[PDB]
């Protein structure tokens, strides 16, 4: 999904806000904090409601000004409280009523998702591949900097994981694939403008072809 | 328009707690976990390890899974390992370009600098600038490579260890590993 979650390389962004070794003080800095990452793991490992993906990708659905305006933890708060809805765990109703106002959701999904692809390429070490010139509306795991591009293999993963495109919808079909860790050089994703050396994507299997 | 957030996180939580759908003592347990356990120290353990033991170095850096797996410290957002190494011409950093992924068992949760809209934009495309910015300068002999966390890989880094610690102490090596260090946007320093 091209939504503005995709913010590597977006240029007009001020200092961050730290510097190092700087204390950045408690874990959590209000008492609620734990409660949207806690219940995540209810609806994922208790409840088998939802996929972690799943949160990634409602969060992603935030509505984009409504995004941009939430810290953090809000906007996962917003998230998991939506998947309970669209699963039919919670109403809308309900949680407006225990919070004595407004509680505005994320935004429905434009797309079912798809399936893990049948078709691969096994890539090995030190071998150039592209990322698939590819557009998908739903959950991806590319971000928009490296689509199209061409790197260099460092790493094949030694476990399998189903494909985020599939599972971040609640598909059946998401299967197993693992993922590689693809270098690519600075200059290949932002040609002369950037100051850094090479960038490492962590890409599943389906996201790449032979280069 | 929007009830405080407070009021929204709690009413999600007494929505969910009132239809028996959280087990007693659940969140408290996580908060737990986040606050007390999961925690950068570790990742300091397994760095003054590696630094004083070539044997477990190598593990270390071939097989971070099994390596953090010794200690005891995988777990959630945490189970599949990579180190990645700093060298006299190259600089690792990480980040989670589209949300916060972090390896929170041995870095601690992310702090709210890691997954701000600046940090999560900027760094991908010029953490010279970034680090600079942030204290830590980078010569242009080296190369920095940022690691972009988009899947299930969870990454630490491995900083060069500093002149002037020759002969320290587990213990005295893990107290100059910051969170920052394991992150990849500071070096450690001697105090
Ligand atoms: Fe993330
Ligand atoms: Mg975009
Ligand atoms: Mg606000
Ligand atoms: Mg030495
Ligand atoms: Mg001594």
């Amino acid at each position: 999904m091209d939504g503005v979650h995709d913010l590597a390389g977006v240029q007009g962004f001020g200092k961050v806000p730290h510097t190092v070794n700087a204390d950045i003080g408690p874990t959590f800095h209000a008492e609620w904090e734990h409660l949207p990452y806690s219940l995540m793991f209810a609806g994922v490992a208790e409840l088998g409601a939802f996929s972690v993906d799943e949160v990634r990708y409602v969060v992603e659905r935030m509505e984009p000004r409504h995004y941009m305006m939430t810290p953090y933890y809000e906007r996962y708060v917003i998230g998991v409280a939506t998947l309970m809805v669209e699963k039919g765990i919670l109403t809308q109703d309900e949680l407006e009523s225990l919070a004595g106002g407004p509680f505005p959701l994320s935004r429905p999904s434009e797309s079912e998702g798809r399936p893990a692809p049948v078709e691969t390429t096994t890539f090995e070490v030190g071998q150039r591949v592209r990322v698939r010139d590819e557009y998908v509306p739903g959950h991806i795991r590319m971000p928009a900097y490296c689509r199209g591009r061409v790197g260099t293999i460092s790493h094949r993963t030694t476990e399998k994981w189903p494909f985020p495109d599939a599972i971040g919808h609640g598909r059946n079909d998401a299967g197993e694939e693992p993922t590689y860790h693809v270098k690519f050089a600075a200059e290949e994703l932002f040609g002369s403008d950037t100051d850094g050396g090479s960038v490492v994507v962590d890409l599943f299997e389906g996201y790449l072809e032979p280069a | 328009a929007q009830a405080p957030v407070s009021d929204r996180a709690w009413a999600l939580f007494r929505a969910l707690d009132g239809k028996g759908l959280v087990p007693d003592g659940y969140v408290e347990g996580w908060k737990k976990t986040f606050e007390e356990d999961f925690s950068p120290r570790r990742g300091a353990e397994l760095v003054a390890r590696a630094w004083t033991d070539p044997e477990f170095r190598q593990l270390l850096l071939t097989d971070g899974t099994a390596a953090v797996a010794q200690y005891g410290y995988l777990g959630p957002q945490g189970e599949y390992i990579v180190a990645v190494e700093d060298t006299p011409t190259l600089k690792n950093v990480i980040v989670c370009s589209l949300c916060s992924c972090t390896a929170w068992p041995i870095l601690g949760l992310p702090p709210t600098w890691y997954k701000s809209f600046e940090y999560r934009a900027r760094v991908v495309r010029e953490p010279r600038k970034v680090l600079s910015e942030m204290g830590t300068e980078i010569a242009s002999d080296i190369e920095i490579r940022v690691y972009d966390t988009t899947a299930e890989t969870r990454y630490m880094v491995l900083p060069q260890r500093p002149a002037g610690t020759e002969g320290w102490s587990q213990e005295q090596l893990q107290e100059i590993v910051t969170k920052d260090c394991l992150i990849g946007v500071a070096i450690p320093q001697v105090p």
